[PDB]
């Protein structure tokens, strides 16, 4: 059991620059042949993973010669070079050297962008949920950038701390941005019992919370 | 062209049985050296399990005994045979074909989802959602479908047939009482909708639930 150890674990870098991940062995990966079965792979959200190289240097069919590979004995490299939107994702290092084969923790590319402010909407209940006896207010903080956000709900005022679910998109290559949900889940009888809900956005990019609400007693 | 398909996860309980299949084809069957992949809800990678081309096979210590890989010349098929499953196993599986002489994972199938649990199957419940009272902001409006309450991974979410891809933003399901809940929000342009529909096509395997919940505008 060779143990494969990655880092970083996530890598922040600007369109057209150069980003160089890690990539260690606990044991060398040369083999008795005298080759080291050292390899990279890709895996964009919501797919596969894809080889990019094997044995330490070497491309497969399709990769950009802006992927490059070296190391030697237990110290491996992936270099990117110009950096394109696309490249992000996490990648993962692989030893086939030594049975069992082991692939390192992964390093998720990260690109930078300009900072942008997210664009919030809110939701209520659906008719069909209030018949279940069930109320979730929904919250979409939509493309921003940098990834860290806060949501604050509060309902007629007081903030509301219990029976909230959050999930953020992974980064999208699209855009370089980033999306998430904010979702309060409450009783239909106790949701009956207020007015006002609002869900404020705290990012970077403003000083005062983005906010957005409604009343019940509006149509 | 190189092609592999997984099938047979879904939901099975602690101590249980299940053989996954992979249906290959483009490449001349018992060459190459087949193997299942794993991957975790932390996104970590592991080898599962290999056979070579000429028949042995290979496992690891922590499936050894409980997995069995075998291959149907005659079919194309790969199988992994699980048993005495644990929680540990829930995960995505995948079949891989290297690419030449134990060299690197080359081809790579969508992967099945396995989850190996004691929860009960439960159906999603879909939502529509729409604004409550129109006013100013832009000339865009962003509509959504929540997808609450359903188990066990994963659960399938389109607009419009596949037909509305633009300026859509499908979040990743949150587990919270043994049961999961995703939403996914559309935004299009005002001269379109309510005129115009939009649907959103909800798809749970598991349960066997294919939902087409069409966004309405709200009442008063
Ligand atoms: C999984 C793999 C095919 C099976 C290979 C594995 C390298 C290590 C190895 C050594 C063996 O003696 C049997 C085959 C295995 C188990 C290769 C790594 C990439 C390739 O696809």
């Amino acid at each position: 059991d060779v143990v494969v150890t990655q880092t970083p674990l996530s890598l922040p870098v600007s369109l057209g620059d150069q980003a160089s991940i890690s990539c260690r062995s606990s044991q060398s990966i040369v083999h008795s042949n005298g080759n080291s079965y050292l390899e990279w792979y890709l895996q964009k959200p919501g797919q596969s993973p894809k080889l990019l190289i094997y044995k330490v240097s070497n491309r497969f069919s399709g990769v950009p010669d802006r992927f490059s590979g070296s190391g030697s004995g237990t110290d491996f490299t992936l270099k990117i070079s110009r950096v394109e939107a696309e490249d992000l994702g996490v990648y993962y290092c692989f030893q086939g050297s030594h049975v069992p084969p082991t692939f390192g923790g992964g390093t998720k590319l990260e690109i930078k962008r300009a900072d942008a402010a997210p664009t919030v909407s809110i939701f209520p209940p659906s008719s069909e949920q209030l018949t279940s006896g069930g109320a979730s207010v929904v919250c979409f903080l939509n493309n921003f950038y940098p990834k860290d956000i806060n949501v604050k709900w509060k309902i007629d005022g007081s903030e509301r701390q219990n029976g909230v679910l959050n999930s953020w998109t992974d980064q999208d290559s699209k855009d370089s941005t980033y999306s998430m949900s904010s979702t309060l889940t409450l009783t239909k009888d106790e949701y009956e019992r207020h007015n006002s809900y609002t869900c404020e956005a705290t990012h970077k990019t403003s000083t005062s919370p983005i906010v957005k609400s409604f009343n019940r007693n509006e149509c | 062209e190189v092609k592999l398909v997984e099938s047979g996860g879904g939901l099975v309980k602690p101590g249980g049985s299940l053989k996954l299949s992979c249906a290959a084809s483009g490449f001349t069957f018992s060459t190459y050296a087949l193997s299942w992949v794993r991957q975790t809800a932390d996104k970590r990678l592991e080898w599962v399990a290999s056979i070579v081309s000429g028949g042995n096979t290979y496992y690891s210590g922590s499936v050894k005994g409980r997995f069995t890989i075998s291959r149907d010349i005659a079919r194309n098929i790969l199988y992994l045979q699980m048993s005495s499953l644990r929680s540990e196993d829930t995960a995505m599986y995948y079949c891989a074909r290297e690419y030449y002489g134990y060299v690197g994972l080359a081809y790579w199938g969508q992967g099945t989802l396995v989850t190996v649990s004691a929860a009960k199957t439960t159906p999603p419940s879909v939502y529509p959602l729409a604004p409550g009272s129109a006013a100013q902001t832009n000339s865009m409006v962003t509509l959504g479908c929540l997808v609450k309450g359903y188990f066990p991974e994963p659960v399938t979410v389109t607009w419009n047939s596949g037909s509305l891809s633009s300026g859509v933003h499908t979040f990743p399901a949150v587990l919270q009482s043994d049961l999961y809940t995703l939403s996914s929000s559309v935004t299009v342009p005002s001269s379109t909708w309510p005129s115009e529909t939009v649907t959103c096509n909800v798809a749970h395997p598991a349960s066997s639930t294919k939902v087409d919940k069409k966004i309405v505008p709200r009442d008063c």
